[PDB]
């Protein structure tokens, strides 16, 4: 029932995955091959909560020409991609991070780095794997690079301390003295990251609750006696009770997390006649009360430097493709399956705060946008029912590109 | 009470024409054989009962002989029979411990046919008693005996020292092999003075032929324990390393057998060089359709070094073969320069384009234009393509004839891959060059230099003559020129079996036992000469002349220097040579060739390096056109012989109504002809430069003569107006016939309708090149091509996606969309289905598929096929045939996970089909298909047990000897899971996940549907690469139960523990590969 926080991430056999593999047998080897010529970026542009990014490289005894730049990556990393300026990773200001160098395999060498979300500022570091020096019949090798832009979490950190250890770089907003009757209740704004320190926690710490149905997008991870709780972008009710239990000092401390309730007007479209549902949409165009199979459309547009908006679609019937994990590519006269593309790639954000709900036959797909998109992007979700179809379009013209 | 005619390495007892053992003697007449040591045992008995052999030697006075049993003695032959106590017989193959070579033979000169009985001794550890009788049968009360026989084979081996691979039965038995399982393993371990044997099951034949007399050059390391050194020549205790004269080098006009025996030869002499007691069945093993292809050999006593090699069984009926590994157990190299120190490397080729219509200086001045255009479309697909690359090219272009290319694997350029390290001499190197060549592509390989043999002959020819060398021996549909002892009749089919490597002419046979023949060069190579002819097959040698029908050996060119002349293809004399890949190939089997280097004239693994080269050749499915004159000879053979049921040829062989000498061939575009005439026997040799014109006088043309084609007049077009490149070089006496082809478009201006040009071959058959108005009508109706870019259908509630194909290219419908291109973009787990006809359905009687299979020959590069599993692993295949409508369907469900943008094309074609409506002709059409997938999502939450699938499953369990695993998986709804196990393994319980154990219910077997009715399933029992996979997806199941499976095998087991539980432990990173 109760175990140390770090033990919850070890409950898996084999390997956890999430590896940037550039070995000869890896995902994209650098060996001279006629089958590919494009550059390789295993970029993961996103916040990191003790997340594991692993680099797999061939053994030097097998591929001496294979270079590792910096040679002790991730212990040493590059901060200038174009110029490859080497700096010690510790000098980047990374907070409570760790790196590993595993070589328990004759075929390859493994490098693993874990990054906490506690960096006071955005940190970007790069590691280069160069095999272009392999001159085989004048056929140069390919170059691989691991991009890890550790963005400072774009929300306040509500840290609670219930341990015998001191966290130098944490806000330490709450501690044991704030637990009334061994119970602490705090309010988190949309997307706020909550962190709890405790040596012995329940295996379901912030995983179960009474009214936490709206709190499930959390990627709850545990490390360094710390439990990290990433609040979802959007909620529909204030009373979202997420509970955790801490056994600090043999006392049953209780931690309750609830949103700072402020419903976000959805900068999307509502094709359902139920315009009084739990959600609110900027644009509404009822599919019903439409005869002769007349098509309807709604061009949603967004443009701001930073994005704290909620974009989604509400419509009866089925969505083709099933948004938002796959969405149409806007570049076509008719938005047919030939335009199917992943939304994570369409808007260049992999940190999309997906939120899906349904009311009867009405499919509701919503997702939160935090930060900014490096390029202007747009996507379209088509909703079809019987003989009539509704076209949903979002144009996110962020101040970039 | 005495012995017989035992002849040490040979054993014989002739009672037919032997004065010692014939009825002429009125005293004791009997023979005894103490056979041993894998040597033949010949019994040449008189005729027992009137047999259809000859007359005169079997006159009435010599016809009153008979003794049981008088069985079949014609070309059809059963196992030799040996009489026993009951006066009846038992099969010799079981009377002695596995006899081989049980064949009957007869003498030909003056028709002295006799029931010769030859058989080769197998390993035997005891003295076996076989007894016969010889009886005279005049009539009842006149039956008198005159002799008997007694075979007394002796002990020559021991059970411990004898290793055998009885491929008939066992887990490695080759009988169970089918289209899905092609090969099984076996080995024989032989230490000092051991015995090894091979026995293919009935229906297989041993290859390479002459094994084990000549075997693979794989490993050669010396041992200190050896008592006798090696010489590499006919001297010392070995009797090989010489080449033939009077079989292949001395030929005459009457010799018509030159191109009919170029099947298998060219292997190295190491085993002979190593004094191995090699015994073989030559190039003609037993009648394996009802017999076992068997051979035996023994380790030499005075030799104890290291050698590695292998030989194989084979059968093309089901594409099944078995490898036989042979090695010396005395591996006295377990610590120095062994496999661990053998560095493995790879090489890539240099690519050019063949001079299809160009010359030497054009190689530098013009072929650049050809080379710089083809790859533009591939570049367009790589970069320009964003949605789908349809065939939008419909004007001012041609594809079929422009795809020719050239590939070169030069090792003299990459000396590091074959030469020893300059300073790090503590290791040896191995290299492998890969060429993925296709049809119409010239493959030229470069390697170090090594030259051929040089026999010699000497004799004082004066006041002497040798006129006792005029005799032949006939058996198994063949007649052989061999030699016989005048009195003792001591010879051997072993001599006949090796006669392919030797011959005797004139009077020069002085002191052959002492020969030190050497090459003109020092470097080691395998095969010694003409590597591109005797192409290697990984661990097997075969002749390319017959193995690859239609192959052309292309001249070598080290340099086009000022002294250049008409060079030849001989390798490795100059280290350069070239061949042509025919458009039609019998099978997709790949071929190889070995290259090596050394420092001195007597080197070995201690001072040598090994290199390998790989060239891939595409197969074909559509029969060629033209006449195979050797097939007409095969028809005359069918008249000669009755057991030629396997009358299969790769040519349609269009037949005239009544005449056989005539070959009425129609020059049709988009077709390939295969007129097969040996070397340049085609007459005139300048044909078609010089031809003979006959006119449409007799429709059947039954009354025609070949000699008539000598007097005709020609004044049309001209004689020298169109010239082509050389495509037949008779320097190599084993070259194929010329090839004639046409482009995608044809012209009607220069045709002559009522007249036909002709050429002759074999002095009997006549070639006729005609053209019909039907072809002109077909082209005039098909030139107007219309192309339509359509889209397919799909459903989301079922996640189905399929296109319409068959209703498009019907040849009985008026066409406004003569061509249609279908591109359909799919995603994970999408079940694609392809419906296509065959060449039997109504209005589709000539339909053909390009590529040649939707399941294993899809296209990855422009007009370059490859298997689906080589680039798209974990794909399910299911090819089926409809019961009535003659419809062929395929299932192409996409793998759940994909790591890179993927788009492959596979086409169809029905242009060869047509039908008649209202006395008018309606022709066929063409179609194409394109698919797009892109990356997947939610990579499989399971475990892999093959290694190569490491990028598809979370866990990659690389198998190890006697391995065990506990693959615990916890998945939720909409979560993909599965496992991959080797095809050779067995799934226990069977058909997982369809029926699986229960984790909590005492591992009870429960049906997948019973466990959860919402569980979709898909299974891969076996695939081309040799792996077994199972797929499972849970969709909105309102329960959390558990189950388990287990992959099991003799030396490997894997356990899968499965529990179903909704969960989410992914932050959606989805590692982003830019590719």
């Amino acid at each position: 029932d109760f175990c140390k926080p770090s033990s919850l991430n070890s409950e898996i056999s084999g390997f956890i995955g999430y590896k940037c593999n550039f070995s000869n047998e890896g995902v994209h080897n650098l060996k001279p091959d006629m089958r590919e010529r494009r550059s390789i970026f295993c970029t993961i542009h996103s916040y990191f909560i003790y997340d594991k990014i692993r680099l797999i490289i061939p053994k030097k005894s097998s591929s001496p020409e294979f270079k590792i730049l910096p040679e002790k990556c991730f212990q040493k990393v590059y901060t200038d991609y174009e110029n490859r300026v080497e700096t010690d990773i510790s000098e980047l200001g990374l907070i409570e991070y760790e790196i590993e160098e595993n070589d328990t395999n004759p075929n390859y060498n493994e490098r693993t780095i874990t990054i906490s979300p506690f960096s006071p500022k955005d940190i970007e570091f790069f590691c280069f794997c160069d095999n272009t020096e392999k001159v085989i019949s004048s056929i140069e090798g390919r170059s691989a690079m691991v991009h890890v832009r550790v963005l400072k979490y774009p929300h306040n950190i509500l840290f609670t301390n219930l341990t015998n250890d001191l966290f130098t770089y944490l806000p330490k907003t709450y501690n044991e003295s704030n637990f009334v009757s061994n119970v602490l209740e705090v309010e988190l704004n949309d997307g706020e990251l909550f962190v709890l320190a405790c040596e012995l926690i329940n295996k379901k710490c912030f995983q179960e609750g009474k009214e936490k149905a709206l709190y499930k997008s959390n990627k709850i991870i545990y490390h360094k006696n710390l439990t990290i709780f990433k609040a979802p972008f959007y909620v529909t009710s204030k009373d979202v009770n997420t509970e955790c239990t801490c056994k600090f000092k043999n006392n049953n401390y209780k931690i309750v997390l609830k949103p700072k309730y402020e419903k976000k007007v959805i900068h999307g479209c509502n094709f359902s006649s139920n315009v009084s549902s739990k959600h609110t949409f900027t644009d509404s165009l009822d599919i019903s009360l439409v005869d002769d199979s007349a098509h309807i459309s709604c061009n949603v547009h967004l443009s701001e430097p930073k994005y704290n908006h909620l974009v989604g679609l509400n419509c009866p019937g089925d969505i083709i493709p099933d948004c938002f994990f796959q969405v149409y590519q806007p570049e076509s006269e008719e938005l047919e399956p030939s335009n199917i593309v992943y939304l994570d790639s369409q808007i260049n954000i992999g940190d999309i705060e997906y939120y899906e709900d349904a009311e009867g036959d009405d499919k509701i797909k919503l997702f939160g946008i935090v930060g900014s998109i490096p390029k202007t992007t747009s996507f379209t979700c088509i909703c079809k029912k019987d003989k009539k179809s509704a076209y949903m379009t979002v144009t996110i013209d962020s101040a970039y590109y | 009470t005495a012995q017989g005619i035992k002849h040490n390495n040979v054993h014989l007892c002739n009672f037919f024409d032997n004065p010692e053992l014939t009825f002429d003697n009125n005293k004791i007449v009997l023979c005894k054989i103490d056979a041993e040591l894998f040597s033949e045992v010949i019994i040449q008995l008189p005729i027992f009962g009137t047999k259809n052999v000859e007359e005169g030697v079997q006159n009435e006075e010599y016809k009153k002989f008979s003794l049981k049993p008088s069985l079949v003695f014609d070309d059809n032959n059963n196992d030799i029979k040996v009489i026993g106590k009951e006066k009846n017989e038992v099969s010799i193959s079981l009377a002695l411990k596995g006899v081989y070579g049980n064949r009957i033979f007869t003498f030909d000169k003056n028709g002295k046919k006799g029931e010769g009985i030859s058989f080769f001794i197998p390993p035997i550890k005891q003295d076996t008693d076989l007894k016969f009788i010889i009886n005279e049968t005049i009539d009842n009360s006149n039956i008198k005996q005159r002799g008997l026989i007694y075979i007394f084979v002796r002990k020559n081996v021991s059970e411990n020292s004898f290793k055998l691979c009885d491929f008939t039965t066992g887990s490695t038995s080759l009988m169970e092999l089918n289209s899905q399982v092609k090969e099984k393993k076996c080995t024989v371990k032989i230490k000092k003075g051991d015995i090894f044997g091979l026995k293919c099951p009935k229906g297989f034949a041993i290859f390479p032929q002459a094994c084990f007399s000549n075997v693979l050059l794989e490993y050669y390391k010396s041992d200190y324990e050896d008592s006798e050194h090696i010489n590499y020549y006919i001297h010392k205790d070995k009797k090989y390393n010489l080449k033939p004269k009077d079989v292949i080098e001395l030929m005459d006009e009457n010799f018509r057998e030159l191109q009919n025996i170029q099947q298998y030869t060219g292997i190295s002499n190491i085993t002979d060089v190593l004094h191995f007691k090699n015994f073989n069945l030559g190039n003609l093993p037993l009648n394996f359709k009802n017999h076992y292809s068997t051979a035996y050999a023994k380790v030499p006593d005075t030799f104890n070094s290291i050698i590695n090699f292998s030989c194989n069984c084979y059968n093309p009926e089901k594409h099944v073969y078995g490898t036989m590994q042979v090695e010396s157990d005395n591996r006295n190299f377990d610590n120095i320069k062994k496999n661990e120190n053998v560095i493995k490397n790879f090489l890539l080729p240099n690519i050019e384009k063949y001079a299809l219509l160009l010359d030497d200086e054009e190689r530098q001045k013009k072929i650049k234009q050809q080379q710089e255009e083809e790859q533009q479309e591939q570049i367009l697909k790589d970069q320009d393509d964003r949605l789908s690359r349809h065939d939008d090219y419909n004007k001012n272009h041609t594809y079929i004839l422009y795809d020719s290319n050239e590939h070169i694997c030069d090792y003299e350029k990459n000396e590091s891959l074959i030469s020893t390290l300059p300073n790090d001499t503590k290791k040896i190197q191995k290299s492998i060059c890969k060429i993925n060549a296709k049809a119409l592509d010239v493959v030229t390989i470069k390697c170090p230099h090594t030259k051929n043999f040089t026999p010699k002959d000497y004799f004082p020819n004066s006041s002497l003559i040798t006129n006792d060398k005029k005799i032949v021996i006939t058996f198994d549909k063949k007649n052989f020129v061999t030699y016989i002892d005048p009195t003792k009749k001591t010879f051997s089919l072993k001599d006949i079996y090796i006669q392919s490597f030797y011959g005797v002419s004139l009077d020069h046979l002085n002191q052959i036992k002492k020969i030190h023949e050497e090459w003109d060069d020092v470097h080691l190579f395998y095969p010694p000469h003409n590597v591109l002819h005797n192409v290697v097959l990984n661990n097997h040698i075969v002749n390319l002349s017959s193995a690859l029908e239609g192959v052309l050996f292309m001249k070598s060119k080290v340099t086009g220097d000022e002294t250049a002349t008409k060079k030849n293809t001989t390798l490795p004399t100059d280290g350069v040579s070239s061949i042509l890949i025919p458009p039609y190939v019998k099978e997709d089997i790949t071929f190889h060739l070995f290259c090596g280097k050394s420092t001195t004239k007597k080197p070995n693994k201690k001072n040598t390096s090994l290199a390998l080269i790989h060239i891939h050749i595409s197969s074909n499915r559509n029969i060629i056109h033209g006449c195979d004159f050797l097939y007409l000879e095969n028809q005359t053979n069918d008249a000669i012989s009755n057991n030629n049921n396997n009358s299969y040829s790769i040519f349609t062989h269009n037949k005239n109504t009544e005449n056989n000498l005539i070959c009425d061939i129609s020059l049709i575009p988009k077709t390939v002809i295969g007129i097969k005439c040996p070397n340049k026997k085609l007459n005139p040799q300048t044909c078609f430069d010089e031809v003979y014109y006959v006119k449409q006088e007799d429709v059947p043309s039954k009354t025609i003569t070949a000699d008539k084609y000598n007097t005709f007049s020609k004044d049309k077009i001209g004689n020298i107006l169109k010239n082509a490149i050389s495509i037949n070089n008779p320097d190599e006496k084993d070259n194929t016939y010329t090839y004639l082809i046409l482009p995608e478009k044809f012209e009607e201006e220069l045709i002559d309708t009522k007249k036909v040009l002709a050429c002759t071959c074999d002095n009997k058959y006549i070639i006729h090149m005609k053209i019909e108005k039907s072809t002109m009508d077909k082209i005039k109706i098909d030139e107007k091509k219309t192309i339509g870019k359509d889209i397919c259908k799909y459903d989301v509630t079922t996640k189905v996606a399929t296109c319409e194909i068959i209703d498009t290219i019907d040849s009985s419908v008026l066409k406004e969309h003569h061509t249609v291109h279908y591109s359909i973009t799919l995603s994970r787990w999408d079940k694609l289905i392809i419906k296509y006809p065959t060449n039997e359905k109504t209005h589709f009687e000539n339909f053909f598929v390009n590529p040649f299979n939707l399941k294993d020959k899809v296209l990855y590069n422009y007009n370059k096929p490859i298997n689906i599993e080589h680039i798209l692993p974990g794909a399910i295949t299911t090819d089926i045939y409809d019961t009535r409508t003659k419809i062929k369907q395929y299932i192409l469900r996409i793998p759940p996970y994909v790591h890179k943008d993927i788009h492959f094309s596979l086409e169809f074609n029905n242009s060869l089909s047509l039908t008649k409506q209202n006395q008018n002709i309606i022709y066929g059409n063409v179609a194409k298909i394109f698919i797009h997938i892109n990356q997947g999502y939610k990579e499989i939450h399971g475990c892999d047990f093959t290694g190569k699938y490491s990028h598809l499953f979370t866990y990659s369990k690389k198998p190890l000897p006697n391995d065990d695993d506990i693959c615990n998986v916890t998945i939720g709804n909409n979560t993909f899971s599965g496992f991959a196990c080797l095809s050779h393994f067995e799934l226990k319980p069977n058909n997982c996940f369809s029926s699986v154990y229960d984790y909590n219910e005492a591992n009870k077997v429960k049906k997948l549907f019973d466990l959860s009715t919402k569980v979709e399933l898909d299974h891969i029992k076996q695939n081309t690469s040799g792996y077994t996979l199972s797929y499972i997806i849970f969709n909105k199941e309102s329960t959390k139960l558990k189950f388990s499976c287990t992959c099991s095998s003799n030396y490997s087991n894997y356990t899968i523990r499965i529990t179903f539980d909704p969960n989410y432990i992914i932050p959606e990173p989805q590692s982003r590969a830019i590719i």
